[PDB]
């Protein structure tokens, strides 16, 4: 729960052991193109099913998508400005880290939606289609 | 409001097993002891002068709590003036004593066997009750099992 | 105190952390060794992470 | 007297104000002085005299450093004082020159090689 | 007003617990309400120790 202190409020993982629920890949490479995966749910950030602390399962897809949304704004911008610096080391018999995941998950979509509708806007691309 | 709580105080010092006249006699001795003494410097500073006396004999966090709470209680002083004089009329591990294994704190401390020796007293204080019980069940029953006949338990005195 | 077996259980973990860097960083020289003291502030034992988070503070001067 | 009221006598002596004026300072003083009532280091008055000598050499008065030996004699002559170390260390801590490296030279033993 | 003095009384319980007082909840309520009226509390500190002693002489 110190890897989540960076991955869910940003788009980076500083865990070098792969026993974390998210595992990192890059799809900004030379053999991987933009339309060679089509979805960055496929091969960039995936979720390991049996390496989950057995109750984070309730938020699991949102946990993936939260740091997943934030990174593709960072990669071609710098915009994070996170409003959740709350941190945890897994205090059991308290559900504070369902709430922190929910707040970060809403903020991630705020940043990605703002980036997507301002720069390389989906308004004009769909109009031109 | 004082006159109902002094009545409740006199209810508690009455043993509840008649018992409607004994309360008034306890009220007699209560007023008779109340007017005996009546016949014959800030508030918070009195807490500060004893928090120092707390700090000299160990127990840092208790003084740390005692000084912060009276700070927000001054941001009622007669109660603390009452408490500084009643502070000697009272009664006559978890996972953190010397935990140097887990934590994001630096393990860097030297030896003195006077943090661990008052961690041997943290166990011995449990054991010094749990050993006085083993002495005080056989003496307490050998002082009652052996007496003179007819005065050995007062239920034969009925 | 049980023939001093308590006193070989706060260190013998100090020593255990500092006998790993005595082989793992044995074979390095220069700034390539400060590519591998950063390997012990990511290790899972919260013991070793906080001992090396202090030594690397002195080393990065 | 008792030490706790003696702290209050201190806070009235140095300030021209009474205790009714400011009580934040007396609380912070309780935070400092408490759990420091016992010298956990060696109390050699000899080292403390040889530190006043280094201090008066650092202020370039050798005549004052040589009258200091007669005054250090007078403490030996009476001998009624109990901790000679504490009062001279206190007056040395509040040293002032009427007109760098100081931790690198002699200090009392820590007692980390002894049980405190 | 009764909401304020209740909260201050609840805070006053914990500090009379760590200062090792002879008080329980009932003598805390009577003596705090007595101090609210206002008399010298230095004499109340003697009358309380006398009241408990004079009840204890009967037992």
């Amino acid at each position: 729960f110190e890897v989540l202190e960076k991955w869910i409020y940003r788009g980076i993982i500083h865990d070098p052991y792969s026993e974390f629920m998210v595992e990192e890949h890059e799809l900004r490479k030379e053999r991987i193109q933009e339309d060679y995966n089509d979805k960055y749910w496929d091969q960039r950030y995936t979720i390991v099913q049996q390496q989950i602390p057995s109750f984070l399962q309730k938020m699991a897809d949102k946990i993936l998508s939260t740091g997943k949304y934030l990174n593709v704004v960072r990669e071609c911008g710098h915009d994070v400005t996170c409003p959740v610096a709350k941190e945890i080391i897994y205090t059991l018999k308290e559900r504070a880290y369902v709430e922190q995941i929910e707040k970060a998950f809403n903020y991630a979509s705020k940043v990605l939606l703002d980036f997507l509708m301002e720069e390389k806007e989906l308004v004009a691309h769909l109009r031109s289609i | 409001s004082i006159t109902q709580l002094f009545d409740d105080l006199c209810e508690a010092l009455l043993p509840a097993a008649n018992r409607k006249r004994a309360k008034r006699s306890l009220k007699k001795v209560a007023y008779n002891a109340l007017f005996t003494n009546l016949f014959q410097l800030p508030a918070r500073n009195k807490i500060l002068m004893l928090s120092f006396d707390l700090r000299v004999g160990g127990l840092g966090p208790k003084a740390d709590r005692l000084e912060e709470l009276v700070e927000e209680l001054e941001a009622v002083g007669s109660v603390l003036d009452l408490l500084v004089q009643l502070a000697g009329s009272g009664p006559p591990r978890d996972y953190f004593l010397n935990n140097k294994h887990v934590g994001r704190n630096v393990p860097y401390s030297g030896y003195d066997c006077d943090d661990l020796s008052v961690f041997e007293m943290d166990v011995q204080s449990l054991i010094s009750r749990e050993e006085c019980l083993c002495h005080s069940m056989i003496q307490e029953t050998l002082q009652v099992m052996e007496a003179a006949p007819g005065t050995g338990l007062p239920t034969v005195g009925l | 105190l049980r023939r001093l077996l308590v006193w070989t259980y706060d260190p013998k973990i100090r020593l255990k952390t500092l006998a790993a860097l005595v082989d793992h960083c044995q074979g390095r020289k220069g700034g390539e060794l400060a590519s591998a003291v950063h390997a012990y502030t990511k290790t899972g034992d919260p013991y070793m992470r906080s001992l090396v988070q202090h030594i690397l503070s002195l080393v990065s001067h | 007297k008792s030490p706790n009221v003696l702290l209050q006598n201190l806070c009235c002596r140095i300030l021209g104000r009474s205790e009714a004026d400011v009580a934040q300072q007396f609380q912070y003083a309780v935070r400092v002085i408490g759990s420091n009532f016992a010298p956990t280091v060696e109390r050699d008055e000899f080292l403390v005299a040889e530190k006043i000598k280094k201090e008066l050499i650092r202020q370039r008065r050798e005549a004052d450093a040589a009258l200091f030996s007669e005054l250090h004699r007078k403490l030996h002559s009476q001998g009624v004082l109990k901790n000679k170390w504490s009062i001279l260390y206190l007056l040395l801590s509040l040293s002032e020159d009427p007109r760098s490296y100081a931790t690198l030279f002699a200090q009392a033993l820590p007692r980390d090689a002894h049980s405190t | 007003n009764l909401n304020a003095v209740r909260e201050t009384m609840d805070v006053l319980l914990e500090i009379s617990r760590i200062l090792n007082t002879g008080l329980d909840m009932e003598t805390l309520s009577i003596c705090v309400r007595l101090c609210e009226q206002g008399i010298n509390p230095e004499a109340l500190s003697s009358v309380i120790k006398e009241l408990r002693k004079a009840t204890e002489a009967l037992k």
